[PDB]
RNA sequence: UAUAUAGGCGUCUGGGGGGAACGCGGGGAAGUGAAACAUCUCAGUACCCGUAGGAAGAGAAAACAAAAUGUGAUUCCGUG
RNA sequence: CUGCUGUGAAUCUGCCGGGACCACCCGGUAAGCCUGAAUACUUCCCAGUGACCGAUAGCGGAUUAGUACCGUGAGGGAAU
RNA sequence: AGCGAAAGCGAGUCUGAAUAGGGCGUAUCCACACAAGAGUGUGUGGUGUAGUGGUGUGUUCUGGACCCGAAGCGGAGUGA
RNA sequence: CUGUGGGUAGGGGUGAAAGGCCAAUCAAACUCCGUGAUAGCUGGUUCUCCCCGAAAUGCAUUUAGGUGCAGCGUCGCAUG
RNA sequence: AAGUCCAAGAGUGCGGCAGUGAGACGGCGGGGGAUAAGCUCCGUGCGUCGAGAGGGAAACAGCCCAGAUCGCCGGCUAAG
RNA sequence: AAAACACAGGUCCGUGCGAAGUCGCAAGACGAUGUAUACGGACUGACGCCUGCCCGGUGCUGGAAGGUUAAGAGGACCCGUUAACUCCCUUUGGGGGUGAAGCGGAGAAUUUAAGCCCCAGUAAACGGCGGUGGUAACUAUAACCAUCCUAAGGUAGCGA
RNA sequence: UGCACUACGAGUAAAGAUGCUCGUUACGCGCGGCAGGACGAAAAGACCCCGGGACCUUCACUACAACUUGGUAUUGGUGC
RNA sequence: UCUGAUCGUAUUGGGCCUCUAACCUCGGACCGUAUAUCCGGUUCAGGGACAGUGCCUGGUGGGUAGUUUAACUGGGGCGGUUGCCUCCUAAAAUGUAACGGAGGCGCCCAAAGGUUCCCUCAACCUGGACGGCAAUCAGGUGUUGAGUGUAAGUGCACAAGGGAGCUUGACUGCGAGACGGACAUGUCGAGCAGGGACGAAAGUCGGGACUAGUGAUCCGGCACCUCUGAGUGGAAGGGG
């Protein structure tokens, strides 16, 4: 009902974060701006 | 008969230049989602083994 | 019979860790609490779990500001 | 044995890394020791260092610049640290890596 | 059952069994330890089988090492 | 490296070994052998040794000793 | 001679784009300065760092492991 | 019913079945060996005196009559 | 800030060696019990026994006095 | 020493005969110098009256079409190294993309057994063998009213 | 069979005393008897619990002995 | 010959009927052999390419074997419990037991996080339409009495409670001096690149008012890495 989701950077496709959403409340792949360390700037991060 | 070294201790502990026995902290292998990065950093790296366990760790490492 | 009780959490060892007059480094935990029984005072900060710690060094001083017990750090002049 | 609870040699993680079977390790001698052993300077090879008792007899010698160099030395070691080479040159000597 | 054979007759030559240890080749436990236990250990131990000899097995690299005009059968010690 | 089961190659532009495969590169020419010394042991014999025992010790056995005795037996097994 | 997981570098090293701080090391101690009073640092200059072989002793490791004691387990045999 | 001579043997025999009998022992005989099995258990552990001197708590524990570490003793150093 | 300070034979740190980890009763504070138990579980820079002789409670580990270095056929006392 | 075992009698099951079963690694043996009116096994236990219902669970005995289903030479694809292709720097050589022959991996489609799933039997196989409650069920009672659930509801007989 | 010139009552005590307290009783030593005590002897309680065994059971686990598949030795003219 | 019904050969396959030669027969007769229900040679008669066991393979498998079948526990069993959080026990620091008294927890968050800025909630009428105890938004009155996502507390009205704007501070990467700390887990993060807004300047944030919402190590997965790569090149594998 709330899986461990892995957010990856859209630019480098580095799996950077592991959060938990609710698959029901927010079924769509989560999109939030966080910075990959290797990129440096906050870039859009999406579920794997 | 040579004194055999404990393999597990040999693999989990190390000595520094001065001789301090160092170890990595537990709770950093898996189930890392909920752990705040502050806890993960606190657990990161090596620390000297506590004085209480220093004796038995040294005995296991020497023989 | 059988009692439905028998449980209790591990005591968290709360309370004041530095009392008024104790000199502390910049960062020492002055109090541990669940709410804000003590509110942070001058050069005292409040942490995530409501821990009062010293933002600056010096002696702890318990006071009251507007009917709220407060923990302050008064600087200690180097002699 | 620790009473049956997970021992300290099992509840702690194994230290990270590998030992690198092929690691090339150097017996090191510092330029301060070069000074102390050779106040006269001169050619200082692995044989000279071993004779003066600064490195093991059959080993890859490396030179490090920890002390201070004040004499002309023609050192010859498998490798030289940057500081060791710099001090060897500054003292009017030469650092032939061989 | 026919060239032809299993076998039968006669003669020489050997074998048989014992032996404490060591050898080689096979089979191969369990108590035990793992503070339980099965992997594992015990242990290739005990025991068992087959076999030698004064010794035996291995032995003269289609080897090992790594760029050294490297060593050059095996075995056995010390180290590693 | 090896056992049992199948499948099963070429003979030097061959084949192995380098802990899978290469312009590779090195080691070289297996699938048949015999080979002393260095090594292990002491039933037995000889000459010695002991900061070994000294008759409840030392071999079980200084005398009858694997005897007497016990057990159907394997076996156990003294005392002096 | 350490740091690190090694290309490794080396009185430094690891972490880190980030001379950002920390970890671990540079025996120890003394003086000089520069700094900051966040608990002291930074360099500079001094004396120069102490292991390692026997061996005693106490613990300890592998062995029977201070000594005695099971019921039971295994191997090979003996018994109707 | 019984004599004599036989046969069946240990995870096996035999059992008009009692788990009975299998050499005064049988819910797996006996002897030797593994073997000085192992036992968190019980017992025992031998001369003296001088100094100090506990603990029976905490945590954890396939743990609760065991053990690890801490607490408390002692002996060395260091601070004083 | 003093006191104790030719000592408490103190505190702290690091090492060698531990033993202990079954506690008992008494006073006080409490839980369980019936605000029974010589009950049970806690707290107590509380005590004593444990590990403590001596005097008193008659006898009587835990109560009161009092902590035995030895010898006196000396004296003063504690509880009583 | 019995109420237990056995027993003669019964029933079921197995067995086409170096049988089944058993001792054996095996050979061989017993069974049996026997032959289905014989053997082995299970239960019951003379004899007499009888052994009523149930094959749902589990065994056994047959198999209904499927599905699942190891061991293989079914070996797509993919992956390693590279003869070689292309291009960048850079030019007395290393940076990407494509990459045959091969040899070396991991290997999917497809592929057929038993068993399982599944259908029918089997209770002298292990085992099962209720309610209603509306009746006069007779108010000693066996059926009857017509009722839910399974596979069925304990039939005769006996019973402190 | 630790002792011994081994009383009784009420007590106290590890809560059932020949051995301790305060009393009571009792000349020493035997002999024949009886069995109330010495928590009498016997057998390191067969109960209970804990630890460990063994054997037994089973839709406990893991194995192993006892049935199907592939090709191997089985084998082909012309077959479908 | 390209989509393509049929091609005839040779190679190799699932299956059915078989020809006998493998192999089998405790079916017969012979001979070794005077003795012989042994066995093994010949032969005949049957099976037959099955069966048999060999290797590998699936199933059934207490038939046998080795084992495991927890502790606490006012004896043991039955029952109950075992980890975490909150309270009282708990003797005004910390801590403190019982099979003591009570409850919660193995979650919810993409907003219920961050940040800026605003607001206060209960309880009664002058009074109201269907409108009642309770709706309204009736503020008209009334002093912080409700509400905190969720147990309990400690807090919160200054708000931590109620609203909106933007946004993704789980600064993720690097990390202060410090501290909470039998051995195995927590509080601030002052600084750094890169952010978030609101804005306007100043400004604050390392998920939540706080303490539960979790599981060491070992083993392996999966991504990225300027790490190693058993002669060298890669590769496998390993490492971070």
């Amino acid at each position: 009902v709330r899986p461990k989701i892995t957010l990856a950077c859209e630019v480098c496709k580095h799996r950077n974060y592991i959060t938990k959403k609710n698959r029901r409340n927010d079924p769509d792949r989560l999109e939030i701006k966080k910075f990959c360390p290797n990129c440096g700037t906050h870039q859009p991060h999406k579920e794997s | 008969p040579k004194a055999k070294t404990h393999s597990g201790a040999s693999k989990r502990f190390r000595r520094t230049g001065t001789g301090k026995i160092v170890r990595q902290k537990a709770n950093r292998r898996h189930l890392l989602e909920h752990k705040p990065t502050k806890r993960t950093r606190r657990l990161d790296g090596r620390t000297t083994v506590s004085a209480a366990d220093n004796s038995r760790i040294n005995k296991l490492l020497n023989g | 019979s059988s009692s439905r009780n028998g449980r209790d959490s591990a005591a968290q060892r709360l309370g004041v860790k530095r009392f008024g007059g104790q000199v502390v480094k910049a960062g020492e935990i002055l109090v541990r609490q669940r709410g804000t029984h003590f509110h942070p005072g001058v050069n005292v900060g409040r942490g995530g779990d409501d821990t009062l710690f010293a933002l600056a060094p010096g002696a702890v001083e318990f006071g009251a500001k507007r009917g709220r017990k407060t923990v302050n750090i008064v600087p200690v002049a180097r002699p | 044995f620790e009473g049956g609870q997970m021992p300290i040699h099992m509840r702690l993680p194994k230290l990270k890394g590998f030992k690198n079977r092929f690691r090339t390790e150097y017996q090191v001698v510092n330029v301060g020791d070069i000074n102390k052993a050779f106040p006269q300077g001169g050619t200082v090879g692995v044989d000279e260092l071993v004779a003066k008792g600064l490195v093991r007899k059959n080993s890859l010698v490396k030179v490090l610049g920890d002390g201070k160099l004040t004499v002309k030395v023609d050192v010859t070691a498998n490798k030289f640290s940057g500081s060791a080479r710099e001090a060897i040159t500054a003292a009017g000597g030469s650092a032939t890596e061989l």
